[PDB]
């Protein structure tokens, strides 16, 4: 790692991702590096048990909508799993995809980026239905919550 | 753009904005026409479609009021206290213009600001104050932003005197309604910039200062005074009460950190410089028991 | 139960979050919360169910997922003095425009 | 006791009732309503926009209540499908709400 540093405390800890979401758990942790470190992905009803790394900013990104993904009711997840390995479970809400993150999942799934400028809205709606989240951005989540900072 | 014109959808816009907005600066009792006027004004708002509608929007919006606010600059060229307390319902009044321009503004603030823009990058449409005449922010914060050193340096200069004077006159005169002086200078000191940064910043620049100076100096002057011609035991409970109303005075005007800190200051100043009489006096009322002394000393 | 419905007094579309459990009352308030007219004094059914005020909204036939969130359901408009029904209205959204050009082509 | 509904408004007075617990998760109605309450008083009509398009906008709106009253993120909370035809008007109706 950079001057920059990242999570100090790792170890593989009992743990079992319960992907409860219709989406995949892309485990990933942004690394010493900065860099995304993906781990095997829950398909959607995957409970997979991980030698899970405590501290880390285990984003699941889903393979559905790849949106800002809450395991657990949040961003972050981290084990970590003890002697057994309870949750801990990943327990991954499928967030209650609310109109415009709806409307922005439905614009990433039907219109092209072709015709995301050709699209059957505003040249602002454009934006406003043209968004793409990332593995990046729930990594840079994570980073800023190993801190976090006011 | 589809469902109507979405950059010349902003011109009907302005129109129900500058109608109502001129009917709500300042003034007066917004009449209902112009709240329906408003309810069609946002409704061309949200489906004008605005990539330079919002900013172009809120931009007519701050020239608009600046303009009424440099109009008041005019008014505020007038008498003395008579149009000083003028100026304060006229920020009355215009905080009230500002804020139904904002309930005016209310839905227009989830509409045309709060998604992408000034609001969201203030190093886009121009800094936090309202912006360069594009600007993409709420409205009273316009009307604070335009009203602040309206307030603060013509009317200050003489109004900063006004009040030291008609405070001091706790001992005889009197300042506004003892509100009035505490409405008035939050009214200048409001424009603590609208997210509130400082509380003590235009408090500081607008009073602060000769707030924190004649605190010290009719204190320490009357206790020179009562000190003289009191029979210092006198002096003790004299000092004692009048500093006691003075703070009172500093209960109708307030700033619940400043005159507390600087009014027992000052009071300590006065009480500070009497020496000698202290153990002279004090073995005194040990010895001749005098509970003036004796209260007023311990 | 939060039943999600829109009362349409004449069109008037109300889109709200009534109580399943809670009886005819809620099928307003509310209307009846505001104007305070008996649900038994107002025809707002569930598709012309006669609805008691012993009844709720579960029994008007609604629940929060029968007048559910992502579309809340239609509550038909006949306001009779105590029972004399009126002419209750079943209106719904409307139909819908058409594909955008993808729709999915 | 403030209304406990407010009113968003389609085509030719097409109200659709929202329940004020729905209604304060747009800060757009809760501001509406306190502007030009003169007029906008719980009332939003959008006398334009088509009544199927309003419904799916506001049955966000309750779906959003619903999820909330949920908190667990999901418990029997269905799949917001917005058909495309949707879209086109749909987005300036949930520009107008702008949760």
């Amino acid at each position: 790692r950079p001057v920059l540093r990242s999570v100090n405390s790792r170890e593989p800890s009992q743990v079992i991702f319960c992907n409860r979401s219709p989406r995949v758990v892309l485990p990933v942790w942004l690394n010493f590096d900065g860099e995304p470190q993906p781990y095997p992905t829950l398909p959607p009803g995957t409970g997979r048990r991980i030698h899970s790394y405590r501290g880390h900013l285990w984003l699941f990104r889903d393979a559905g909508t790849h949106d800002g993904l809450l395991v657990n009711q949040t961003e972050l997840f981290v084990p970590s799993l003890n002697v057994d390995g309870q949750p801990i479970f990943a327990n991954i809400t499928l967030p209650v995809y609310t109109l415009k993150e709806r409307c922005l999942q439905v614009v990433r799934s039907l219109v092209k980026p072709e015709n995301y400028r050709r699209l059957d809205i505003v040249r602002s709606l454009y934006e406003d239905l043209e968004d793409h989240p990332n593995v990046q951005k729930d990594l840079e989540r994570l980073t800023q919550e190993r801190i976090a900072a006011a | 753009m589809s469902l109507k014109p979405r950059v010349v959808d902003f011109d009907e816009t302005w129109n129900k904005l500058l109608t109502t907005i001129k009917a709500v600066v300042m003034l007066e009792y917004v009449e209902r026409a112009t709240w329906n006027d408003r309810f069609s004004d946002i409704y061309a708002l949200c489906v004008a479609y605005p990539e330079p509608l919002g900013e172009r929007l809120y931009t007519e919006t701050k020239i608009f009021l600046e303009n009424h606010v440099r109009h008041l600059h005019k008014r505020v060229l007038e008498s003395e206290e008579q149009v000083l307390v003028m100026y304060h319902r006229y920020w009355e009044e215009y905080s009230k213009g500002a804020d139904y321009m904002d309930c005016l503004y209310r839905y227009l603030n989830t509409q045309f600001i709060k998604k992408n823009k000034l609001t969201e990058a203030d190093l886009q449409y121009g800094y936090g104050g309202v912006d360069m005449n594009e600007p993409l922010m709420e409205i009273g914060e316009l009307a604070l932003d335009m009203w602040r050193k309206l307030m603060v340096e013509p009317l200050q200069a003489i109004l900063i005197r006004m009040l030291l004077r008609e405070i001091k006159n706790d001992r005889g005169g009197e300042d506004p309604n003892q509100k009035v002086i505490h409405g008035v200078i939050n009214s200048f000191v409001h424009v603590e910039q609208y997210k509130k940064k400082f509380p003590l910043k235009f408090y500081q620049e607008i009073f602060e200062s000769p707030f924190l100076t004649e605190t010290g100096e009719y204190y320490k002057q009357e206790a020179s005074n009562l000190l003289q011609e009191s029979n210092c035991s006198q002096y003790m409970e004299k000092v004692l009460g009048r500093l006691k109303d003075e703070e009172i005075r500093c209960r109708k005007y307030l700033h619940p950190s400043s005159y507390t800190k600087v009014i027992h200051e000052c009071q300590q100043r006065m009480v500070a410089d009497h020496l000698q009489f202290l153990h002279a006096e004090c073995h005194n009322i040990i010895r001749q028991e005098k509970k003036n002394d004796m209260a007023n000393m311990y | 139960m939060d039943v999600f419905l829109m009362i349409r007094r004449h069109k008037t579309t109300i889109f709200t979050d009534a109580k399943e459990s809670s009886t005819v009352f809620e099928l307003k308030r509310i209307v009846e919360g505001i104007l305070k007219r008996p649900p038994d004094e107002q025809r707002l059914y569930k598709d012309d169910q006669l609805l008691d005020d012993g009844k709720t909204l579960g029994e008007c036939g609604f629940t929060s997922q029968t007048a559910r969130p992502q579309a809340p359901a239609t509550v038909g408009l006949a306001f009779r003095a105590d029972d004399t029904f009126e002419a209750l209205c079943i209106e719904p959204f409307s139909s819908p425009p058409e594909l955008p050009d993808v729709m999915k082509a | 006791m403030s209304q406990d509904f407010v009113t968003l408004v389609s085509k030719d007075d097409k109200e659709y009732e929202i329940s004020r617990s729905a209604a304060m998760i747009s800060p757009t109605l809760k501001a509406m309503i306190e502007g030009p309450f003169r007029e906008s008083k719980g009332r939003i009509e959008l006398k334009q926009f088509d009544s199927h398009i309003l419904e799916k906008a506001v049955e966000y709106l309750n779906y959003n209540l619903k999820y909330s009253g949920v908190s667990e993120d999901d418990d029997e909370i269905p799949e917001f499908e917005i058909p495309t035809e949707m879209s086109l008007e749909l987005l300036l109706a949930a520009d107008y709400l702008s949760i």
